[PDB]
């Protein structure tokens, strides 16, 4: 949120004439918000339009911005603790199975209208289950990928 | 009789045609035979006896077992004959897997969040 102003002097008023004689569409394109219009604004002062000077190379370098070594790319993750994560996972997704089917059979015996509500209070299953496999199928895809990788590339 | 091993009926119904001689077929038919029954031997067992090998392909005595061991390996010893031994040079072998399996994971993910 930046913005630019200039004064006006009132005696252009006292003749009745405004400022800023006008020849082109481009300065119209936003409006003033309320607040700012219940402070002087045009009875005092007016805006002006801003816009940003660039050139390609400052943007070529910024943008390594939050890019990382090469190693890193090629870690194995530890494979103790990746079992653990998994049948961790594997339990909450049991637990959560053997809640769907209630929802499931619920589907009709209620007023559609009152069926947001229903939401409201209480987690769903359906919503809930899938991000689950999300997680899973992330994970153990490139846990993959990468071992192959490397029992190719070194030796 | 010919889809299975059974070979001790083949050839005895080989003397035995209502027909006629038949020997044109029934010869080529023997031929297929002795050669196949060779290729076969090769593996089943580590050694034979050679009168016991003489006698278990169907010709007798002559210097054609001779020829026929001569036309492959079957290189004699005192009375025996050397098992041909390999059958280890497939196993310990990844670097095939470790490059078909990439692929195979690579096709998992392609059709998995792009819109098909």
């Amino acid at each position: 949120v930046i913005d630019a102003f200039r004064l006006i002097n009132a005696n252009m008023m006292v003749l009745g004439h405004e400022p800023r004689q006008t020849t082109s569409n481009l300065g119209h394109l936003n409006k003033p918000s309320i607040q700012a219009l219940i402070h002087g604004l045009n009875r005092h002062y007016y805006s002006i339009t801003i816009n940003y000077r660039k050139n390609e190379l400052e943007q070529k370098m910024l943008l390594n911005l939050h890019k990382k070594s090469w190693m890193e790319g090629l870690t194995l993750q530890d494979y103790s603790e990746h079992c653990k994560h998994n049948e961790s996972v594997v339990k909450e997704m049991l637990e959560l199975a053997k809640n769907y089917n209630k929802a499931v059979e619920e589907e009709d015996k209620m007023t559609p209208e009152q069926l947001a509500i229903k939401n409201v209070g209480k987690q769903d299953p359906k919503r809930h289950l899938e991000e689950h496999v999300d997680v899973l199928m992330t994970s153990n895809i490139v846990q993959c990928l990468a071992a192959m990788l490397d029992t190719v590339v070194f030796k | 009789y010919l889809m299975e091993g059974s070979y001790n009926k083949v050839f005895l119904a080989k003397g035995n045609i209502p027909a006629e001689s038949y020997t044109f077929f029934i010869d080529i038919l023997l031929d297929t035979i002795r050669d196949e029954i060779a290729g076969c031997i090769e593996k089943a067992y580590e050694k034979i006896l050679f009168t016991e090998a003489t006698r278990i392909l169907f010709f007798n005595t002559p210097k054609k077992m001779t020829d026929y061991a001569k036309k492959r390996g079957w290189v004699l010893g005192p009375n025996n004959y050397y098992s041909f031994a390999s059958q280890q040079q497939k196993p310990e072998d990844t670097t095939i897997p470790s490059t078909e399996l990439a692929k195979q994971v690579i096709e998992y993910a392609r059709q998995l969040e792009m819109i098909v």
